[PDB]
């Protein structure tokens, strides 16, 4: 399964909680858009990344997250990621939320 | 043939078919019987030809052997005149019916490993080797020749036997209730040149229809299918519905006298003994075979019938061989053709050492 | 996998190698359609 | 109408042709012609590949 | 080899928990695809969009 494409399949098949076959109409949806944009056309930096994560952390009244999230930063870089950290972390933002809806 | 040529052999009810392997059909047909003083002895065409003043003997009427004497020269006289070649170096590849007997097999075996002493040979079911000729080694092959019948499954390719159904009906009852039906309504099909008669007509301009509602209003209604023939014998008699009702008797059988299922009904009762995961892989990969195959448009209404039989789940896709005539004989050409199957057939060398009952081990 | 499936997998990649509507024409010829022959062809990548 | 039917199997045919085209598998119509019209009730395609395959491989003499 | 399996799941529960800090809603599994595809250079403003736009056609 390591191939791109082929995990998607996966992918859309949990995130739709369906059948293997039954999802490709919708499963088509992603095709497209996927193979629209492969290669980033903005430079790489994990600092970007993280102080954008502490100030929308900040005006939330959730402050001392603000070094939670500092402390696990430095964790995963302890470890092997391969470069991708700017990559990974940045998705999990863009899918945020507050716990309160305000 | 990189080795030396490969033989196949199959004796049938109505003719026997030899040939060598990979060729485009069976190389030879010759007839079943063999002729003696009643020339001393005679096989195939020279016995029936003089059939006047002579005994003819049967050495397989009805998928079973009547004499082994008659069955070693049938085979003898195949390999010797019909084909002209030496037993004694070609390896022959044999068939059988559903379900035969072991010593018969065990006869057949010391016979050919010691009355032609060849290289190696092999036995095996006759519809598997039509199956495997038909490409999908799973399906059901129905298969009525001229002395038997059965509707064979094949799941896996070793067929169920359980599952094997035998069908006592053949073409010597389609001819003799062709030629009952011929003279009930006035006709001379009685004798034996009208027996000929009555059974070339039967092969030739008998029809077969989808059901005996539609084409039968139909033929009582007026005389389209109604042929005429004017042979070079000059005899001329033309009925419609009379070759509307030959091939209607697979289905509607109290019109010959039988008691028994009909063939597609015979099917249903198959897939009704078979199993659950190979059942719809059965009703849907099963081929059409015996040389009773060679009606037009029969098989489109056993296909119809099968639709209707089993439930709407699966599907009804059955394999029509245009080639089913010598269905049998094209699935052998296949089988030995095979480099890896030649580890199928077995030798004389253990035929010897262990007796021939080693062909119910070695020939699964 | 039923053949729709493993047609659209085959169509990504072209779009990531350039072939664009080349690709989607795929999508649309496919459409169009709407048996098996398309599964062996598949096999037959080349 | 069969003349009319014949012209919509020729379509169908032309658009797996297309089809197998942009794929670039290397078949010809004739030689597709004999596919489809194989597969079409009979082998499974799974194994048509490679008895193609093979076919292709033993030309190769 | 027991290393590298420790040091996945180290990794990947570190992972988490950011996820529960941000409150983004992936459970581990779908973490697991995310991470494994984004780690070929996936431009993940197209990834993000196509989970959000499915997390809502799959709403009916």
């Amino acid at each position: 399964q390591k191939s791109p494409n082929v995990l998607l399949q996966n992918l859309c098949c949990r995130i739709l909680g369906r059948s293997e076959a039954d999802v490709a109409q919708q499963f088509q949806y992603a095709v497209r858009v996927i193979g629209s944009n492969f290669a980033p056309t903005v430079e790489r930096d994990e600092f970007l990344v993280a102080e954008k994560i502490k100030k929308e952390l900040i005006r939330q009244r959730r402050e001392a997250d603000a070094a939670l999230f500092s402390e696990l930063h430095r964790k995963l870089h302890s470890q092997g990621v391969l470069k991708n950290k700017w990559s990974i972390l940045y998705l999990l933002l863009s899918l945020s939320e507050d716990p309160r809806r305000q | 043939d990189e080795e030396v040529a490969a033989l196949v052999v199959d004796n049938g009810s109505g003719m026997c078919k030899a040939g060598f392997a990979g060729d485009d059909a069976p190389r030879a047909v010759f007839p079943s019987i063999v002729g003696r003083p009643r020339k001393d002895s005679y096989v195939g065409d020279e016995a029936q030809s003089k059939r006047g003043i002579l005994t003819l003997k049967y050495p397989i009427e009805h998928g079973i052997v009547t004499n082994w004497d008659d069955m070693e020269k049938i085979w003898h006289h195949t390999f010797y005149n019909e084909l002209r070649v030496a037993p004694e170096e070609h390896p022959v590849l044999l068939t059988e019916a559903p379900l035969n007997p072991k010593a018969n097999r065990e006869k057949m075996t010391q016979i050919m490993f010691e009355t032609f002493n060849t290289p190696a040979m092999y036995v095996a079911i006759q519809a598997v080797l039509s199956l495997y000729a038909s490409g999908r080694t799973t399906g059901i092959v129905l298969d009525s020749g001229d002395g038997v019948s059965h509707t064979v499954p094949i799941y896996e390719g070793y067929a169920l036997p359980h599952a094997i159904l035998r069908l006592d009906l053949a073409g010597r009852d389609l001819t003799d209730y062709l030629m009952k039906i011929l003279t009930e309504r006035g006709y001379s099909f009685t004798t034996t040149e009208e027996r000929e008669i009555v059974r070339d007509i039967k092969e030739k301009l008998c029809y077969v229809a989808l059901d005996f509602e539609q084409e039968m209003a139909t033929a009582a209604s007026s005389s389209s299918l109604e042929k005429s023939y004017e042979l070079k014998d000059g005899q001329v008699i033309t009925i419609g519905n009379e070759r509307f009702r030959c091939p209607e008797a697979l289905f509607q059988p109290s019109f010959l006298g039988m008691e028994a299922c009909g063939i597609h009904e015979t099917t249903y009762n198959s897939i009704m003994k078979c199993d659950v995961d190979i059942r719809k892989d059965l009703y849907a990969n099963t081929v059409l075979s015996g040389g009773t195959t060679m009606y037009p448009g029969i098989a489109d209404r056993m296909q119809k019938e099968i639709t209707a039989l089993a439930p709407s789940t699966m599907k009804i896709k059955i394999i029509a061989p245009p080639e089913r005539k010598y269905s049998v004989w094209i699935g052998g050409s296949i089988l030995a053709s095979l480099s890896t199957f030649q580890q199928m057939w077995i030798s004389k060398q253990e035929y010897d050492e262990s007796g021939p009952s080693i062909v119910h081990r070695k020939c699964f | 996998l039923p053949a729709r499936n493993k047609i659209l997998m085959l169509s990504f990649d072209l779009r990531v190698g350039g072939l664009g509507p080349k690709a989607d024409r795929l999508e649309e010829l496919v459409e169009e359609l709407e048996l098996l022959e398309v599964g062996s062809v598949l096999d037959l990548l080349v | 109408a069969a003349a009319a039917n014949l012209n919509a199997v020729r379509e169908t045919m032309d658009v797996l042709l297309e089809i197998s085209r942009i794929l670039n598998t290397g078949l010809d119509m004739e030689t597709l012609s004999i596919c489809v019209r194989l597969c079409e009730q009979g082998i499974n395609p799974e194994a048509l590949s490679s008895v193609i395959k093979e076919l292709r491989k033993a030309t190769e003499a």
